[PDB]
């Protein structure tokens, strides 16, 4: 739900 | 001396015009605070860059060019009167001079220009400052213009919001080759402008990789010097923002034993920061890649700064866990288990930072399941996993959660202790 990957800013 | 100088700028001969030329350069060459908004209201910059279309005295060119690029090295409203007389065009008709030395210069005036906003990178680009800078660009590129090549490049592609993709994609075969150099001027310039290249969709990390810079990255992770090693690590970062398959051509190349590295020699805590912020992007990824990050020997280390390291890196170590929690086989999560992952977990749930709190919450959810999944198995009477969150104090760090004001934290709670405590 709030887990995965993550762009910069 | 100056009556004499405006003098001999405004004069028709033509060694008159050199003396004093030279004099503003060397005037605005000067280390300690240079008179740069002086030099402008003598009002010799319309005349300077009248002397850079003078083709038969490539001397005075020169000096021209380098008093023009002190002028545009001074703050905003300098830069704007260089603009305002067009000088830009005619720097970039300076990249296809005979000498050297104007060629030289000409770049280092078009970096500085670019480099002070992005509405000054966009007019330089605008111009079509691109392709003549690469065409000067070979084997025989002495080091001096291989340093304000790659210096300018970056400043073609920094800022936000970002260049066009399209106007910054000839760069990227040039760069693909500048990041093979052993000068640390022109590897950290290089890293910066491929950091900026990468940041963004998947469609612009694809040309990236298709760049073929991906294995030399890699070995730019373990360069000794942090002026490389820092946009080395931005850029590695980037990519595996990306998808599966883009994330592997990192993988591939055994960045994860790099990356651990940094993570155990004794870096500035901003380095550990991107470096787990690295490693929680690639355990996002499938159950080959978080088996990559296990078999590499990360989990220890990285549940160690979870517990111990300062937040910033803290905060990056939980979302590095979770994600694996979230993408893991059964067993994995269990390797991640007996790392002992749960009690760092748990001591979260109290930290001001609510995305981590709900990060932290899923993790420990994602592991409940598996010890649940473990309990009907072996026909057991009570997780295994349940009793280690109790035995961390995650328990009652879970049931004071009920109490929060914010509602994703709040309907986590409840979930978690109508599942697995009611």
């Amino acid at each position: 739900s709030v887990l995965g990957k993550r762009k910069r800013h | 001396s100056l009556p004499a100088m405006i003098g001999g700028v405004y004069s028709d001969d033509n060694n008159l015009q050199l003396e004093a030329t030279t004099q503003f350069r060397k005037l605005l060459s000067i280390e300690r605070s240079p008179p740069i908004e002086e030099v402008i209201q003598s009002g010799v910059v319309p005349r300077f860059v009248q002397f850079l279309t003078r083709e038969d005295f490539p001397q005075l060119q020169f000096e021209a060019a380098w008093a023009l690029t002190n002028i545009a090295s001074g703050t905003s409203e300098n830069t704007k009167v260089v603009i305002d007389h067009g000088a830009v065009p005619i720097f970039v008709k300076l990249l296809g001079s005979s000498s050297d030395d104007v060629r030289e210069q000409a770049v280092w005036a078009l970096g500085n220009v670019a480099g002070d906003s992005p509405k000054c990178r966009d007019l330089v680009l605008a111009n079509g400052a691109l392709l003549p800078l690469l065409a000067q660009l070979n084997e025989h590129t002495k080091l001096s213009m291989l340093r304000n090549a790659t210096w300018t490049l970056s400043n073609f592609c920094r800022g936000k919001p970002q260049p066009s993709f399209e106007q910054t994609r000839p760069a990227l075969p040039a760069l693909a080759r500048l990041i093979h150099s052993n000068d640390e001027e022109v590897l950290t310039d290089a890293c910066w402008a491929l950091s900026y290249l990468s940041d963004g969709t998947n469609d612009k990390i694809q040309a990236v990789i298709e760049a073929g810079v991906c294995p030399r990255l890699v070995e730019l992770l373990l360069h000794p010097s942090p002026s490389v090693l820092i946009p080395a690590l931005r850029t590695v970062g980037n990519i595996v923002t990306g998808d599966d398959a883009q994330t592997q051509c990192i993988i591939d190349h055994q960045a994860l034993p790099c990356l651990l590295s940094l993570l155990t020699q004794n870096l500035k805590k901003s380095i550990k920061k991107e470096a787990c912020w690295t490693i929680s992007n690639i355990t996002a990824g499938n159950k080959d890649q978080i088996q990559a990050v296990i078999n590499a020997g990360i989990i220890g280390p990285l549940v160690n700064l979870l517990q111990t390291a300062e937040f910033d890196i803290k905060k990056e170590a939980a979302w590095a866990i979770s994600n694996a929690t979230s993408g893991g086989s059964h067993d994995q999560i269990k390797y991640l288990v007996s790392e002992g992952c749960i009690k760092p977990l748990c001591d979260l749930l109290i930290c001001p930072d609510i995305r981590i709190v709900t990060v932290c919450l899923e993790g420990l959810e994602n592991i409940l399941k598996v010890g649940e999944t473990d309990k009907t198995l072996a026909a057991g009477d009570v997780n295994v996993f349940s009793q280690m969150i109790d035995e961390a104090e995650g328990l009652e760090k879970i049931e004071n959660l009920q109490s929060h004001d914010n509602n994703e934290i709040y309907e986590k709670a409840v979930k978690i202790l109508e599942a697995y405590w009611m």
